């Protein structure tokens, strides 16, 4: 930059890798600065001395250089695979020399007389016979792409067959590290090509966020939301590659539960820092709390991206259908971010169409008399939509949230409220809709009118019901089964019984007790009152009450204890209607 | 629900409670909000302590119920509340509960004119525990033990 | 290699530092709140001294101005003594305030780092990819165009794809040539092998039968799952390697049975 | 019913593993010989149509399938109950 004649010994800045299967050597060449005779003695001969840092010290007032090799111990990693190492080099201010050693306590320096090198250095490894792997085309490509793909000079690999007698493939370093540029210069085509190159995806990202941070901890990063959930995103047998951490553009680490929470594991990206307390090995970072502080800045940013994405209705629909499973797992686990994650949720509702609404959209449609958010859980939208539990709630025109996937039973345990309003299940004991004194009077007339029928139906069903009582929620059905306020709902029990590896010895504790509600306004129920009043011990009333109970149980979402008893009752009633004159 | 535990089991719960309390103090966290309704049981009788839960007064120390100074929280304050918890575990019955007047509680506790009734304790309560309860609720903060002492006593007491 | 600047970090919600008897979600709340309170309490203790020291600095300066006024003037025989006793007592006070301030800064230099004191934001840019929208084309021309664009360029590459008939080299072409995973590549193997049937070239028909059944496997799999054929994986080839492996023993007759 | 119950459901993948239902007749059963006769004697008979569907819904339960909507099934029951009692 300041003495432009320096490059007249060779203008180009490059790296060449040259395996030799015939001679069992791997050669690396560069056109960099090279070494004098004094520099070969001092820098390759002295353990824990670095020419690199000395060079950096001689620079003044914040030069635009950021070099990698601080410690002064890495050169000797050559002997991990080599039996012997030769370094041939030439500086501008010196002759060409050879350095040679097999790490046997001594090294040799010699003036070289072979083909000239214009400037720079050639490293030659004579490989061990059980390390010949690194002469093969495939391992050299894997290693260079795994560790060095962002180094910022062209790395060219040479091979004696391809037709060509020397292929010279620069493609080992084809992709530029886009995150180093000012983002105002970067178009969606450039993010797109990078992201395909980072992830091997055949399709673009949905959204991308580029950001940076400054102070004691300095870094830049790229985070991508993919357009599709990965086919195997949730598999618990696969180690995740999703975020890579680089220092001064060389790869440090992977497999990182520390850098990002598991509920955000679909985000792909790169974090690149200029300065971190690296381990001697360069495989890891010394103060591991640093990773945690990097995480706390990633999560805030990830959530912001989702939030901004929620302003594009089209794209938020694509996102949410691929990753809605993720956000609800965040409500369950993240006791800090639960409150923002809830504003990202959307549901089908009864007042809505086939289009989904936010909880803040439920709240803006609430009547001034509503003090809670009503919801139902179940196995499908159709099954909950025609459900007996929602008949009076929809008759009175309240909105009901429909929750219909198994993960909804987990996040609703933890999301007690939204915007100060509590969630209340239409399936539990002790629901209330807003009061009307006329109705209250009718319920007091009704509980008096039916009192002893509830007593008989609690004598008949005694084993398997906590109480029998008048419904405040039924219309167009003679009864429903509802659960106690503590312990599991009807749906939670179904999910629990199917967990392949779960310990079921605690089921006797977590299953809730059943409550039976009757609709007193209903024909069957009022005629049952008259017949039960006519004679309390008529076995026909005991038979009718049990048949009603099983039917209600089934439609309420609970499995029957033995379905054959049930089917047999049906097959007997079918005969009676079908006109079998043989009663036998 | 008034369910009942064996004396050994009651001790196991007190032990876990102390073991958690010591860990908080080691981290220099003063719990302050220590109430028996803020301690929860889980499978195996695992104790979970948290902020997750009259009682506005009952578990607090005589200086704290008085608002005698500006939030004079200390480890001994937590100890006092712990001692109260031990008392209810070892009676099945709230302290002072022959009386329930709000101003009388502020008077009689704040000015030192009643202990909890240690005559109400279980007949199966180890004498060492009776002392531990009495010690943890000694009136002066300078008179009551810290968790390391409490826990050491509990383990020795339990064995 | 001095890494000591990194030694003292506090992370409120650290998951590795927990105890079995404390509720994790409440432990994060207490540690979070505690660091906040310390930062406010320590800042109050610091600002109390800034209030205090400014007062003594101004009082000493003004009494010194008055000392200069009175020591040259009538009554200076006592007012020098008074305003010097003020200058000196107020100067003693200044030194005390400075000591309290320098102890406070040495305490601040002794406090651990946290997520507020380590860093501040730089760039922030969010982009959402609106560009891709649905389009239609006449498939009769697309077919001829894909023949020109790929098949004439890859027909010589048929020998680069699988030639061993039970496990194959180039199987990573699900990454390396993903854009060719299509029905037109399968139709290609039916359009192009006609010379092999005419010339009785059994060995080429047999080796390309392996490539053909693999194309039918991945395209049929993609149809059967309602997925993009490009979304298949060499794990799926490993899955059809499990148990009873293949049905290609009949396709060794297709090469004649299809004539 | 195990697969439908998993939390991390991956439901995009779900549709393709539903097995096809097949229905088996017991030819000795007196309901189904009576059905064999009503089927020959009147083919347009809506009574058969209702019988065949009520048998099918009941057969699903026996075999461990859930119902696509449990309300239609219970309504068929509340109708038989009303006729049996003589309510309507
Ligand atoms: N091709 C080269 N041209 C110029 N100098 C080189 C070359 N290769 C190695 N060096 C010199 O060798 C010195 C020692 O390098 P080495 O890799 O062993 O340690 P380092 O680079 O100083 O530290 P680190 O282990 O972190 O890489 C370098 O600092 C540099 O002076
Ligand atoms: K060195
Ligand atoms: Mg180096």
């Amino acid at each position: 930059l300041t003495d432009p004649s320096k490059l007249d010994s060779g203008k180009e800045l490059k790296i060449d890798i040259i395996p030799n299967p015939q001679e069992r050597t791997l050669t690396l060449v560069d056109t960099g600065i090279g070494m004098t005779k004094a520099d070969l003695i001092n820098n390759l001969g002295t353990i824990a001395k670095s020419g690199t840092k000395a060079f950096m010290e001689a620079l003044q007032a914040g030069a635009d250089i950021s070099m990698i090799g601080q410690f002064g111990v890495g050169f000797y990693s050559a002997y991990l695979v080599a039996e012997k190492v030769v370094v041939i080099t030439k500086h501008n201010d010196d002759e060409q020399y050879a350095w040679e050693s097999s790490a046997g306590g001594s090294f040799t320096v010699r003036a070289d007389h072979g083909e000239p090198i214009g400037r720079g250095t050639k490293v030659i490894l004579h490989l061990k016979e059980d390390q010949t792997e690194y002469l093969e085309e495939r391992r050299v490509k894997e290693v260079v792409k795994k560790h060095s793909q962002f180094i910022g000079y062209p790395i060219t690999l040479y091979l004696e067959k391809e037709k060509e007698k020397y292929i010279d493939q620069e493609e080992l370093n084809k992709t530029k590290p886009i995150w180093t540029r000012n983002p105002d210069d970067i178009t969606q085509e450039e993010y797109g090509e990078f992201y395909k190159s980072l992830t091997n995806d055949w399709e673009d990202h949905l959204a991308v966020k580029h950001f940076s941070v400054e102070g004691q901890l300095e870094f830049r990063a790229l985070l991508f939301i993919p357009r599709r959930a990965p086919f195997d995103l949730f598999e618990n047998k696969k180690k995740k590659n999703n975020i890579k951490l680089y220092v001064r553009r060389v790869f440090i680490m992977d497999s990182c539960d520390e850098l990002i929470p598991e509920y955000l594991n679909f985000i792909r990206g790169v974090v690149d820092s200029e300065d971190l307390p690296l381990n001697i090995s360069r495989e890891m970072l010394q103060q591991s709390k640093i990773l945690k502080v990097i995480r706390k800045n990633i999560v805030k940013k990830c959530l912001e991206l989702f939030s901004e994405l929620a302003e594009d209705k089209e794209n938020y629909k694509k996102f949410y259908e691929a990753f809605s499973k993720n956000l609800k797992l965040g409500i369950h686990e993240d006791s800090t971010n639960r409150r923002r994650l809830s504003e990202l949720l959307r549901y089908h509702t009864s007042q809505s169409g086939d289009e989904m609404t936010s909880l803040s959209e439920y709240v803006s449609r609430m009547k001034e008399t509503q003090k809670s958010i009503y919801y139902i859980t179940g196995e499908s939208k159709e099954q909950v939509a025609n459900s007996a539990f929602v008949e009076r709630v929809r008759k009175r025109g309240f909105e009901v949230v429909y929750m219909t996937e198994p993960i909804d039973e987990y996040c609703v345990q933890q999301l007690k409220e939204f915007d100060g309003k509590s969630l209340v299940s239409v399936t539990k004991e002790g629901l209330e809709l807003p009061e009307d004194e006329e109705e209250k009077k009718k319920m007091e007339e009704s509980k008096a009118k039916f009192e002893n029928l509830c007593k008989l139906m609690k004598e008949i069903l005694d084993k398997k019901v906590e109480k029998v009582t008048i419904s405040n929620r039924l219309v167009s059905s003679p009864c429903c089964i509802v659960t106690s306020t503590y312990g599991w709902t009807a749906n939670m029990e179904r999910i629990m019984k199917a967990q392949a590896l779960r310990d079921n010895s605690t089921m006797g504790y977590m299953m809730a007790k059943k409550h039976l509600e009757i609709n007193p306004d209903h024909p069957i129920v009022e005629t049952l009152r008259q017949k039960a009043e006519a004679d309390k011990n008529d076995k026909a009333v005991k038979d009718l009450v049990v048949l009603l109970f099983e039917t209600a149980l089934l439609s309420s979402g609970f499995s029957l204890e033995d379905p054959q008893t049930h089917s047999n009752r049906i097959y007997r009633m079918i005969k009676l209607g079908l006109g079998i004159d043989e009663d036998e | 629900q008034e369910t009942k535990f064996q004396m050994f089991q009651l001790i196991d719960i007190a032990r876990q409670t102390a073991q958690g309390m010591d860990y908080l103090h080691a981290k220099n966290i003063i719990h302050r909000d220590m109430k028996s309704n803020n301690i929860f049981l889980h499978e195996g009788l695992t104790v979970k302590i948290g902020d997750f839960g009259t009682g506005s007064v009952l578990w607090m120390a005589p200086e704290v119920i008085r608002m005698q100074d500006n939030n004079p929280f200390s480890f001994q304050s937590d100890v006092y509340s712990y001692g109260i918890v031990l008392y209810e575990l070892m009676t099945g019955e709230l302290p002072y509960s022959h009386i329930n007047n709000r101003d009388q509680i502020i008077f009689m506790v704040g000015r030192g004119y009643a202990s909890p009734d240690l005559s109400k304790l279980y007949k199966n309560c180890p004498k060492a525990m009776k002392r531990l309860v009495a010690d943890c609720v000694k009136k002066v903060k300078e008179e009551r033990p810290l968790f390391p002492q409490i826990l050491s006593s509990i383990e020795l007491l339990q064995h | 290699v001095d890494y000591s600047v990194w030694d003292h970090i506090e992370v409120s919600d650290d998951e590795d530092e927990t105890h079995p008897n404390i509720d994790t979600a409440s432990l994060f709340r207490w540690r979070h709140q505690a660091r906040v309170e310390r930062m406010e309490q320590f800042q109050k203790e610091k600002e109390e001294l800034d209030r205090g020291c400014r007062e003594c600095k101004r009082k000493v300066a003004e009494c010194q101005r008055k000392l200069k006024e009175l020591e040259v003037a009538e009554g200076g025989k006592a007012e020098l003594e008074r305003l010097q006793a003020e200058a000196q007592q107020l100067r003693k006070e200044e030194r005390s305030w400075e000591q309290k301030l320098e102890e406070m800064r040495k305490k601040e230099k002794s406090m651990p780092w946290n997520v507020d004191t380590l860093s501040k934001d730089g760039f922030s840019k969010s982009m959402v990819n609106t560009k891709p929208e649905k389009t239609e084309e006449d498939s009769e021309e697309v077919r001829e165009q894909k023949h020109k664009t790929f098949v004439e360029k890859y027909e010589k590459q048929i020998k680069h794809f699988g030639m061993l008939r039970r496990w194959d080299d180039s199987q990573k072409y699900l990454s390396d040539n993903v854009h060719l995973v299509c029905e037109e590549t399968a139709n290609y193997l039916v359009i192009w092998c006609i010379d092999l049937e005419v010339e009785e070239k059994c060995a080429l028909m047999e080796q390309v039968a392996h490539q053909t059944i693999v194309m039918q496997f991945i395209l049929e799999l993609a149809k059967s799952l309602k997925v993009d054929p490009r979304a298949c994986f060499r794990q799926f080839f490993t899955k059809i390697k499990t148990a009873d492996r293949q049905y290609m023993e009949g396709f060794n007759d297709e090469l004649e049975a299809f004539k």
